């Protein structure tokens, strides 16, 4: 309940991040360790993306249009920067 | 100039003079963007070297044209901390780093009962001040804060 | 939709890395990145994962009883595992 | 016997014929619990320094009492492979490591028009086999497939 302003570029980044945190849900599942409501959780999480996704890529052009797969790598690199606090994780989730 | 650049790619420019250290740097981007200094981590890019604080940005790979990572570390988890009041009797409060010196005013001014305006708060011989966050002194597990009268 | 099947402690398991995935949300979003829908995700989260941690808490020993902060390190743990895949990730500090 | 440690902390048992490789452990686990050996990534405990393939399990510091950890890479990534047909025509496919055999066979029967119970599928001199999946045979892009008739 403590709210972070934010810019426009926010939305982008989300569902980048967000992304991210599907392929880790995806990941862990394989372990066998995801119970039910979990598995709810990840599906319901990459459905809502994956309208998200192209809802936002019919508003960007050509060139910046990712899919989910792309968007995924983004996403992983982001986590791998916060998870260790450290940007070499990491880098091109700052976008170089 | 120097370019900020942030997780997911938000850029921004701080002009640095006449001295150019980390310090000064911290300083510049709690103006700009309203993140506190204790909470800024800075690399050097591409190479995402830590940034060394009694280095000279200068004497480090940076100079003008240059792009430091900015990642901020929140540094919100609940300690505990002790204020003395006037009378030399310690109580703990339950804080964060992040919270402002002014949100611990206000939680010693509800035990101890005595208004926010007659008092303030020291820690290690030097004031704490209002609009600054608990992180910007160090505060650590049950470090004593104490509380002088004002007239 | 194809289930992956789990067993006892899968829901262990998922406390600890959803209590993992909110950590991940809570940093990204100090760095003004998270809109303001995905602050509510976090949020949400947060609260469920609360009561969920209350709940499994009362049904298991005292030797096991862990807090959302202690939680939250066995789950970021998991997710650098899994990020690299790689058990030897999340054991004593490495990179890529 | 040996301990497998899975992610979530679950363990379960297998016990070591005296080759003692990583190959046979990588079978048993298979067998015990489904996953395909091309899936498996396994580390000593508490190390988690990786097992290497060439080396027998006793030579690494693994005998009986140990435990491993296992975790499962899913391997589901798209890639293209090629088949070539009877006459000497080769053909792409786009499949994934996880697909089994008989669904590549299904693939090469739709495009070939060739009943899949009227031929096999070899790569590098042995035969594929239905029941098991593409990656069983360590498939990269653009390998070739031949496809053999039956009588």
């Amino acid at each position: 309940t403590t709210q972070i302003e934010v810019g426009p570029g926010a939305t982008n980044a989300t569902i980048n991040f967000e992304a991210g945190i599907l392929e880790c849900y995806e990941r862990f599942s394989w372990q066998r360790a995801l119970d039910y409501p979990g598995q709810d959780r990840l599906h319901r999480l990459k459905r809502k993306l994956e309208s998200r996704i192209k809802t936002h890529n019919k508003s960007e052009p050509e060139n910046k249009r990712m899919s989910l797969e792309e968007r995924k790598a983004i996403g992983v690199k982001m986590m791998k920067v916060l998870l260790f606090m450290d940007p070499s994780a990491g880098i091109e989730g700052f976008e170089p | 100039d120097l370019t900020v650049k942030m997780l997911a790619g938000n850029e921004f420019q701080v002009s640095l003079s006449s001295s150019m250290s980390v310090s000064e740097l911290k300083a510049q981007i709690t103006q700009k963007i309203g993140v506190h200094a204790f909470q800024q981590r800075l690399a050097v890019h591409p190479s995402g070297v830590a940034l060394q604080d009694r280095v000279p940005l200068a004497s480090q790979g940076l100079g003008p044209g240059s792009t430091v990572l900015l990642v901020v570390d929140k540094c919100d988890e609940p300690l505990s901390i002790l204020v003395r009041n006037n009378k030399g009797r310690s109580s703990t409060y339950e804080v964060r780093l992040t919270q402002t010196v002014a949100h611990l005013k206000q939680q010693v001014s509800g035990l101890e009962g005595v208004q926010d305006d007659l008092f303030w708060l020291t820690f290690e011989g030097k004031p704490l001040e209002d609009q600054l966050p608990l992180g910007e002194y160090g505060l650590k597990p049950l470090s004593t804060v104490f509380m002088n009268l004002r007239l």
